[PDB]
């Protein structure tokens, strides 16, 4: 970062108007909260029109019932109409019961993703977004939130000849923190996600018995930093 | 139309059959496309807008998982980011 | 010393995509009760809408459980895994579908006229868009990507590592030291092997190891067999089918035999739909733990303890089974 911080400024920038104008394209990419708002207003809507049904009644609104039956004939319609509505309401009630327990879950979900990708760094593998995980920001919308999940793509790759480990004079050497990568001639220790070569000194790389137990183990002299200072 | 669980027996060359059913009105292509319309048993059906012929078309292809491929795993071979 | 134990997880992923029409059910095929149902209202549109959104979160589930991969990796033709032996997990190319020794053990102790009677009464079952060969070829993608790949296949793009390095970063992301895996690779490979015999052995001892898909489909199949058996209730009515009803009353007498029948039909109906609905949810929360399991197991390793399988995970092979998956961890 602190040799590349320029370049990272960029691309982060430039992400976040790629991003501003996948938003300023289609109303697509929010397809999730088009659905919790639509489903509601679609639920209410065949809710209103279930009062326009007959039911078995020779009407269908309780004004025209009363204005032509009596009382001992026109209750018997009229408790087919409220049967009727009242199955058809205890449905919408049920319906909005398990949106609101699935709507419950997906909150919960949102949840733990602002308390672990916003409030810190998340280690599991594709919980904030595809990639390696940095920072996340929390943005409002209607009915919901939309997370920017700043994300890490290794860009461009390059083969190499590893090792599992290295002989010096028989004993192992295997690197404590990075892989053991060759780039055809020489040897170098480096970290696992970025190519970052450096030569094999005694701070890189720990011993552990001999070398010809490991299996795959190759040839090397590792480069003691010492060698020139207790020469003089 | 899709005519689901039917032996096609009752209701030219614009049928196909699906495992589904047979999907009459649309014409297969043996390409493999990513699918945005789901029919059932690894069928997709689409809209193509061909210049060409048949301008307004659907084609009801297998639906394609993906770009096969073909990663070199070796013993001694890594591959790091630069 | 250290030992290596292949443990089992089984998880429902997705139930039958079932659906009903109120035409084939509620009526038997009349014209009369046609006339009453459309009198009732619009109940069998919120019924289809229902069922549909079922069908259409149980496509999603398979779709998001299993395609977490935009490419599909294959193994190399040389299988030099540093003596680990995978011959029992990867695909065999024997069968027609690329399936493998464990899926194959796991296609057998599932099952899944009384199906004819559904689909005459308009019970039908719908075809998942994901047939077993694309959800198997999926699952060998993900062992690819995991075996050849390591984990970086999920973050980006795949790099190839050597498996016997692989797990170089596993054990030194659980602590122990590398030099522990590169002194004794012999060892683990064998203790490995012996895992995946002991498992194997295991499937192919009893279903009773396959306890929630062989619930996952019981459950679906034992709401449709006693919702095609409301249809022999008389609900009140002198009779209990309505081709025996408008063969003996009058329109204006009958009417009233069929608004019973029709009523207690139409409440079962939305007593089974409604079962469905609870079920599709619950199923919807298993098939989110599973895409969060493949997502953390899978395609990297989880330091959550006891998490992808009690113990220190190393990692795990998704396999495919009949309406679920089932990881090796
Ligand atoms: C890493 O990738 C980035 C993004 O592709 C490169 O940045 C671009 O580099 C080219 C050529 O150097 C410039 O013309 C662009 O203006 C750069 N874009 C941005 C946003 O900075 C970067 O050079 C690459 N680094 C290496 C070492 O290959
Ligand atoms: C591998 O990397 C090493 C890095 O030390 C290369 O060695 C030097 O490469 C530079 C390239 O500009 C040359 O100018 C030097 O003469 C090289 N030798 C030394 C001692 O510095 C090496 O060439 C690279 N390639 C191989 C095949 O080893
Ligand atoms: C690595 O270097 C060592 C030291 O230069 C080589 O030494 C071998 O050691 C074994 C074990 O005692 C002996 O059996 C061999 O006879 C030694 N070699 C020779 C030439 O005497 C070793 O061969 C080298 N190995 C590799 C793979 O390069
Ligand atoms: C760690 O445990 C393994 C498994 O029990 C040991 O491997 C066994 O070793 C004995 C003799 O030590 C052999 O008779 C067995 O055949 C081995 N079993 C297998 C599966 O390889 C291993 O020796 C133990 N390591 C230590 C240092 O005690
Ligand atoms: C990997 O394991 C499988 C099964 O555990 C081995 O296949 C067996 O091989 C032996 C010897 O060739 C046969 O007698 C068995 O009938 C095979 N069983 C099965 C189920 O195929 C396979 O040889 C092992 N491969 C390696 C490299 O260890
Ligand atoms: C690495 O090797 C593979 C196979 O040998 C090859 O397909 C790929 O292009 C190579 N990559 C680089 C960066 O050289
Ligand atoms: C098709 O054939 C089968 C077997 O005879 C039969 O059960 C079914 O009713 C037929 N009709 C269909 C599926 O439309
Ligand atoms: C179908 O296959 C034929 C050859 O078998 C090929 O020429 C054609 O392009 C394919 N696709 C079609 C006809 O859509
Ligand atoms: C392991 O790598 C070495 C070095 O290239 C190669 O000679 C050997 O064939 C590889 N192992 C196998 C089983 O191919």
């Amino acid at each position: 970062l602190y040799e590349n911080q320029k370049l990272i400024a960029n691309q982060f920038n430039s992400a976040i108007g790629k991003i501003q104008d996948s938003l300023s394209s289609t109303a697509s990419a929010l397809g999730k909260l088009q659905d919790v708002v639509n489903q509601n207003a679609q639920a209410l809507n065949t809710l209103v029109k279930q009062l326009s049904s007959n039911f078995g009644a020779i009407s269908s609104v309780l004004n025209d019932i009363l204005s032509r039956l009596d009382p001992p004939e026109a209750e018997v319609q009229i408790d087919r109409l409220i049967t009727g509505r009242l199955q058809s309401l205890q449905t919408y009630v049920t319906q909005q019961l398990i949106r609101a327990a699935e709507i419950r879950a997906s909150a919960n979900l949102a949840a733990t993703k602002m308390s672990e990708c916003v409030l810190g760094q998340s280690k599991r593998v594709d919980f904030c977004g595809k990639g390696y995980h940095l920072m996340s920001f929390p943005q409002s919308a209607p009915h919901g939130v939309v997370f920017l999940h700043v994300t890490y793509v290794p860009a461009q790759e390059k083969n190499f000849t590893t090792a599992p480990a290295i002989c010096h004079d028989g004993k192992a050497h295997f690197p404590r923190e990075g892989v053991f990568v060759s780039n055809g001639t020489h040897w170098f220790v480096t970290q696992r996600n970025f190519y970052e070569p450096q030569i094999i000194t005694t701070d890189n790389t720990f011993v552990s018995g001999n070398c010809d137990v490991v299996i795959g183990i190759v040839n090397n002299t590792v480069y003691d930093p010492l060698q020139p200072e207790l020469d003089s | 139309v899709l005519y689901q669980d039917v032996n096609c027996t009752e209701v030219g060359s614009n049928v196909f059959q699906t495992r589904a059913g047979c999907l009459i009105g649309a014409e297969h292509v043996n390409n493999s496309y990513e699918c945005d319309i789901p029919i059932g048993a690894g069928i997709c059906a689409s809209y193509q807008t061909q210049t060409s012929v048949a301008s307004q078309s659907i084609i009801a292809y297998t639906m394609s998982l993906g770009a096969e491929n073909s990663v070199a795993y070796s013993n001694n071979s890594i591959a790091i980011p630069t | 010393n250290f030992t290596i134990s292949v443990t089992t997880e089984i998880l429902p992923v997705s139930m039958t995509k079932t659906s009903v029409d109120c035409t084939m059910y509620i009526c038997g095929d009349s014209t009369e009760c046609s006339n009453l149902l459309l009198q009732y209202g619009s109940f069998c549109t919120q019924l289809n809408r229902a069922l549909t959104g079922i069908a259409v979160e149980q496509d999603k589930n398979t779709q998001e459980v299993f395609a977490q991969v935009k490419q599909i990796y294959k193994t190399p033709p040389i299988k030099d895994f540093g003596g680990f032996n995978f011959s029992q997990i990867l695909p065999d190319p024997s069968k027609p579908s690329k399936r493998s020794f464990i899926e194959d053990l796991l296609f057998n102790k599932v099952t899944l006229d009384l199906i004819c009677a559904q689909k005459f009464n308009g019970l039908t079952v719908l075809p998942p868009l994901l047939t077993d060969e694309m959800i198997a070829q999926y699952t060998s993608a993900l062992l690819a990507g995991t075996i050849t790949s390591g984990w970086t296949f999920g973050a980006g793009a795949a790099l190839q590592i050597p498996f016997a390095m692989q797990m170089a970063y596993r054990f030194n992301g659980i602590g122990v030291t590398q030099n522990v895996l590169y002194e004794n690779q012999k060892l683990i490979a064998n203790q490995f092997n012996s895992a995946i015999g002991k498992i194997q052995d295991s499937l192919s001892s009893t279903a009773s190891a396959l306890g929630k898909l062989q619930d996952v489909v019981n459950q679906n199949a034992q709401a449709l067999n006693t919702l095609v058996k409301q249809l022999s209730s008389n609900f009140g009515a002198i009779s209990s089918v309505l081709n025996d009803i408008l063969s003996r009353l009058d329109p204006p007498e009958a009417e009233v035999q069929i608004d019973r029948l029709i009523t207690g039909r139409l409440q079962s109906l939305q007593t089974y739909v409604t079962q469905q609905l609870i079920r599709a949810a619950e199923i919807r929360a298993s098939a989110n733990l599973a895409a969060t399991k493949m997502s953390e197991c899978v395609l990297g390793q989880s330091k959550r303890v006891d998490f992808c399988g009690k113990g220190y995970h190393l990692m795990s092979f998704p396999q495919s089974a009949p309406h679920g998956v089932v990881f090796l961890h």
